[PDB]
């Protein structure tokens, strides 16, 4: 559907506003100010006013790299390089200059295994001498060069092969953030992840700096005096959490100006509330249904599809996929803010979506019933569950915590799986808390005692999904490994995919193979919404709005 | 942007 993307307040702004922002999350703030050491959407957003985890590049509304931001980037096809130019007046919040080594240090904080980051990808191996650096065969990155020294403002990255997503943000073939080397160099690489200098007392490049950080709660942003861009209108921004149960109570209380990331089900409650304008955009988002099909070997950085389970059979994967009544749930609870997904690529990447692709958006109990009958799983008319060759078809469902419907939705899906002869049960007879879910799935090697789970994402701003599902990917929580899906992922970023007609097809095949193989079953695409208080001026969700934090302001007390 | 885990569904 169609909302406003920007709240267009004609009331001009005051000198010194005290904005009060919040993000919905029932888990403590996992505050990490180094992009390469963080893997959490709540803090990606909360790091905004402080330069969104120190990102360099401005972009257009379609995430294509534009000039004007902290740095420019100049791609060249003949050279097979990206020349990255730091602004001369780009400094850290303590007043130190941002220079060549700080950018390069970001590559070290991911590529060097000593820091314990999860964000390396085969995509980074495309950079010259970087893979050898990662494995420890070379003590420097030969591809990354400093045309005017470490204190200079230019970095030159030589690639092996150019890639079509390099013109767009989130591509993962080169990095877009800096780390303050001087401030951090003397902290032990292994200690960096949990250091106060990268959690509670960081240095930043953005328009505001974190004066104080209450761990697992809040940040107090004040204007960063050493910012290159415009002088912000606001005096101080407070960015907090903000649980799901207390969100509406907080809006009715007029406690927050902005609340980002509210669940779709609270929208019917929030619409009625006056004193707020509700904006909305196409969320860069996907929800999934994971099947545990193996583990991740970190020693060799590789997905191994070795877990013993009926979900190793293609039909069972599909059948369980076809059973779910997502459409029902989304209508009953999600107020037209979540649409069942037909594939892994969300509509925001409209070029590469297509209604020729059918997925699991339509409930098809009858086809699922067949699919199971055709794989030797016969229904036991006594119990109404399918038995094959001795063993009863039963699976463990690691459902997560969510809104007030969370509990009802999970039990609803059991019924549906019961309807096709599968016996599903909740993990440890209870819904799973998020942070513990994260640990259970994201920590290697992988849990042994769950069959099904759900998993949401704030996707990268480039449609390619190599970081999520590639063989070497640690974010492949199902842990499948399929040479055909490896070929699809690769063909999308091939030299032939510079021609967008070709890549359009490579993305389709990927989506059709990924639905047919059914290693992961797509659940929902989603439209964002943010309630902005009527006193706020200059607010917008527009992607390509590059100065929102500078231009935003208030006008007295909240409505 | 970059790929990030969400609490949503």
């Amino acid at each position: 559907g169609n909302f406003d993307v920007a709240y267009q307040n004609p009331d001009k702004a005051i000198k010194g506003g005290n904005l009060k922002v919040a993000y919905q999350s029932d888990s403590p703030m996992k505050a990490q100010w180094l992009s390469g050491l963080s893997n959490d959407a709540t803090f990606a957003t909360m790091s905004g006013p402080g330069g969104g985890q120190d990102g360099l590049f401005f972009t257009d509304s379609g995430f294509k790299f534009i000039k004007g931001g902290a740095a420019d980037v100049a791609l060249d096809k003949e050279s097979k390089t990206a020349t990255i130019t730091l602004r001369k007046d780009l400094k850290w919040s303590d007043g130190s200059e941002v220079t060549a080594k700080d950018y390069e240090f970001t590559y070290e904080t991911i590529a060097n295994p000593a820091y314990g980051s999860d964000r390396w990808t085969d995509s980074l191996a495309n950079i010259v001498g970087l893979s050898d650096y990662h494995t420890g065969k070379a003590k420097t990155i030969s591809g990354i060069t400093f045309p005017d020294g470490e204190n200079g403002k230019v970095i030159k990255v030589q690639f092996k092969e150019m890639k079509p997503g390099m013109t767009q943000s989130g591509n993962g073939y080169f990095l877009e953030t800096v780390a303050p080397y001087q401030y951090l160099k003397d902290v032990a690489p292994k200690d960096l992840a949990s250091s106060p200098k990268t959690t509670t007392k960081p240095l930043v490049t953005g328009p505001f700096k974190p004066e104080n950080v209450v761990a697992g709660e809040s940040i107090k942003y004040v204007p960063n005096p050493y910012y290159w861009g415009e002088k912000p209108k606001l005096n101080s921004i407070t960015y907090e959490v903000v649980s799901t149960a207390k969100s509406v109570a907080a809006l009715s209380s007029s406690k927050y100006d902005i609340i980002n990331g509210m669940v779709s089900s609270q929208y019917k409650q929030v619409k009625n509330l006056k004193g707020y304008k509700v904006l909305g955009q196409q969320a860069m988002y996907i929800s999934l249904m994971y099947y545990n099909l193996g583990h991740y070997d970190a020693k060799n950085s590789i997905n191994v599809q070795d877990r013993k389970t009926p979900l190793q059979d293609q039909n069972v994967r599909q059948a369980i996929g076809y059973a779910r009544n997502v459409a029902e749930v989304d209508n009953k609870f999600s107020n037209g803010l979540s649409t069942p997904a037909n594939s892994l690529i969300p509509p925001i990447f409209k070029q590469f979506t297509s209604s020729s692709v059918k997925g699991y958006e339509k409930q098809d109990l009858d086809k699922a019933n067949k699919l199971l009958d055709e794989d030797g799983w016969k229904l036991n008319k006594s119990t109404g569950y399918r038995e094959k060759d001795g063993k009863e078809l039963s699976l463990v469902y690691a459902a997560r915590v969510g809104d007030a419907n969370a509990e009802t939705i999970a039990q609803n899906y059991i019924q549906q799986w019961k309807k096709i002869g599968v016996k599903v049960s909740l993990y440890n007879g209870k819904l799973m808390e998020f942070n513990s879910w994260v640990d259970h799935m994201t920590t290697p090697p992988g849990a042994n005692d769950w069959d099904i789970t759900d998993g949401s994402w704030s996707l990268a701003s480039e449609p390619s999904q190599q970081d999520l599902f590639s063989a070497a990917a640690p974010y492949n929580f199902g842990h499948f490994n399929d040479s055909e899906i490896t070929k699809d992922l690769n063909d999308i970023d091939s030299a032939k995919s510079e021609n967008p007609t070709y890549r359009k097809a490579a993305f389709v095949k990927y989506q059709e193979d990924m639905n047919k193989k059914a290693y992961v079953i797509p659940t929902n695409f989603m439209l964002n919404y943010t309630p902005v208080n009527k006193r706020v001026v200059g607010m917008t969700l527009d992607y390509g709005a590059m100065n929102t934090w500078s231009e935003i302001g208030v006008s007295s007390a909240k409505l | 942007s970059l790929s990030q885990l969400s609490s949503q569904s």
